RNA sequence: AAGCUCCUUCGACGAGUCGAGUAGUUUGGGAAUGCUGCUCAAAAUGGGAGGUAAAUUUCUUCUAAAGCUAAAUACCGGCCA
RNA sequence: GGUUUUGCGCGAGUGUUUGGGUGUAAAACCCGCACGCGUAAAGGUGAGAGCUUCGGCGCAUCAUCGACCGAUCCUGAUGUAUUCGGAUGGAUUUGAGUAGGAGCGUUAAGCCUUGGACCCGAAAGAUGGUGAACAACCAUCUAGUAGCUGGUUACCGCCGAAGUUUCCCUCAGGAUAGCAGUGUCGACCUUCAGUUUUAUGAGGUAA
């Protein structure tokens, strides 16, 4: 759209840094990171600790998590194995638990300076009500 | 617990004679069902099916009493000079009628109110 | 639920943080009388009645008599020496007992008795 | 004058009041929720109120019909600020 | 007091402000136990954003086939205190059920209910008083209430109607859908169309 409705700077100073990522690449990841970021936080529910451990199962154990939400932490999980996660917000038992595994935390900002394109990237999203 | 042979002994010490050859009908006036009102009875819950089987039961005793009595020669119709007093009072009647009038007049100015 | 006349009845609390200070001064008087002595009696330690809060426990109202004897407090000082007294509750079982008991023990332990004159 | 301890000695606790029937009034409240008027009118290992299907009303918890008492609470009025 | 949406903090938790402590004193700062609300008490296949070492991996969501449970329908195990229990195999089962939590608090806007309730506008009724001389007046309840009138305050821009289908029952009416708008999801000129053509329906109707 023309205009998030956040007041968050920060959250805006993401959306000029992805406005120009879209523009000026043809990575499809930049385009769906931006229309996320334009998003309400309905439409962004949380992502929980258990649901990123269950989509990272096959071969995307190396793959880098993408969240455009907050990551919660999921009591039910009892082991939570080694995960590198870039998110908006990380609540904090969920960044203890995960940096606690030898996992890693990211914000969007070291996203787009490690992987400007979003190659090997796990886009995940939270359930819908 | 379920000491039966007590149970049978104690109605012995308590039972009355009940032999259609020897007692006449009106002394115990007393009929049993055939029907064992289990297999009438689908579910408990639902109060029509309940209640028809109840009736059943019941219409059953009505028609074997009312045979009996018949056979006995004892009395049955409650003729229209006999008048005697009322289980509830004739206010409470005042108001059964009332409530059969007003759920009539509620209807009928329904089906009335449907015409016009 | 407005069905009656609730203008004449509405309470406000614009002098709750007056209230408050009031309070507190209060308690301020309570200490220039009671200079050494603490503001507060000692209250025993009892368990909440019900299943609910069986599990936890909080204060009482006052030191059962055979409580005060256990300690080895008799009954008319205790009063005067800062610590309540209960009448009408029992112990009723050993296990109230010891630690009221050690509780008062406890507050004789840390207490500076003064002589009359 | 006073507190405590001990015991081959004693230990008095509120009646036209409870309660039953009945008519009002009131309450969320027919163990009438409480009160009042009329008629009758108690007890003493008693009386009141609860718990409980649990084998019979087992058990539990208090003492009515005499009285006093600061604080926390209210406040369109009084003396002020 | 409910409810929808935007922002914000924390997040399976959240809410300091009843109160206590403190203070430069109705501010600001801190929080001991409670309490309210909420949470507790992972399967296959096919689409599918995105990623790809070009082999594939596949979010959310949907469809379909399955799994488990409160409870219901029989078959009725070892056993059983000897009158209690439900093991195996079967059912066109349900649910505000599970199947990897989304809530709590606050702010802004809109809507609904009740309070005088957008503003003004009866006849009345009740309580307590003042007078007379063959009911009247005064104050209050009371800003009473019912319908029905009148009125309802700057500008510009963008979008813009209906006066109908169906249902139920008061008569004094609401619900549903339609026309207008918003958000989300799925594709994307794939697909869609108050249209022609081709075949086709009732008219072989005219000629």
């Amino acid at each position: 759209r023309k205009a998030p409705k956040s007041d968050n700077v920060y959250l805006k100073l993401l959306v000029k840094l992805y406005r120009f990522l879209a523009r000026r690449t043809e990575a499809p990841f930049n385009k769906v990171v931006l229309r996320r970021l334009f998003m309400s936080r309905i439409n962004r529910p949380p992502v929980s600790l258990s649901r990123i451990a269950r989509n990272l199962k096959n071969g995307n154990e190396k793959k880098t998590v993408v969240v455009v939400a907050t990551v919660t932490d999921d009591n039910r999980l009892l082991q939570v194995p080694k995960m590198e996660v870039a998110a908006l917000r990380f609540t904090a038992k969920a960044r203890a638990r995960i940096e606690a595994a030898g996992g890693r935390t990211l914000t969007l900002d070291q996203l787009a300076l490690e992987k400007p394109t979003g190659a090997n990237t796990l886009l995940l999203r939270g359930p819908k009500n | 617990i379920n000491n039966k042979e007590g149970l049978l002994t104690a109605l012995r010490r308590i039972q009355l004679d009940i032999n259609p050859k020897t007692t006449p009908f009106s002394f115990h006036q007393s009929v049993v069902a055939s029907k064992r009102t289990e297999d009438s009875i689908p579910q408990i819950e639902d109060d029509l099916q309940r209640e028809l089987a109840f009736m059943n039961q019941a219409l059953e005793a009505a028609r074997l009493g009312r045979s009996l009595l018949r056979k006995e020669g004892v009395p049955f119709t409650r003729p229209t000079d006999y008048f005697a007093e009322m289980v509830r009072t004739d206010a409470t009647m005042e108001k059964v009628k009332q409530k059969l009038i007003e759920e009539a007049t509620a209807k009928k100015a329904a089906a009335e109110a449907r015409k016009q | 639920h407005f069905r009656k006349h609730w203008q004449r009845r509405v309470r406000c609390h614009f002098d709750q943080p007056g209230k408050k200070v009031t309070r507190r001064l209060a308690r301020r008087a309570k200490a220039a009388a009671l200079a050494p002595r603490p503001v507060d009696k000692l209250r025993p330690i009892v368990r909440c009645p019900t299943v609910k809060y069986n599990r936890r426990t909080r204060l009482g109202r006052g030191f059962t008599l055979e409580e005060l004897k256990a300690a080895g407090i008799p009954r008319l000082l205790a009063p005067t020496i800062g610590i309540a007294v209960d009448h009408r509750r029992k112990n009723l079982s050993e296990e109230s007992l010891a630690a009221n008991v050690q509780r008062l023990k406890d507050y004789k332990a840390r207490l500076i008795l003064f002589p009359r004159k």
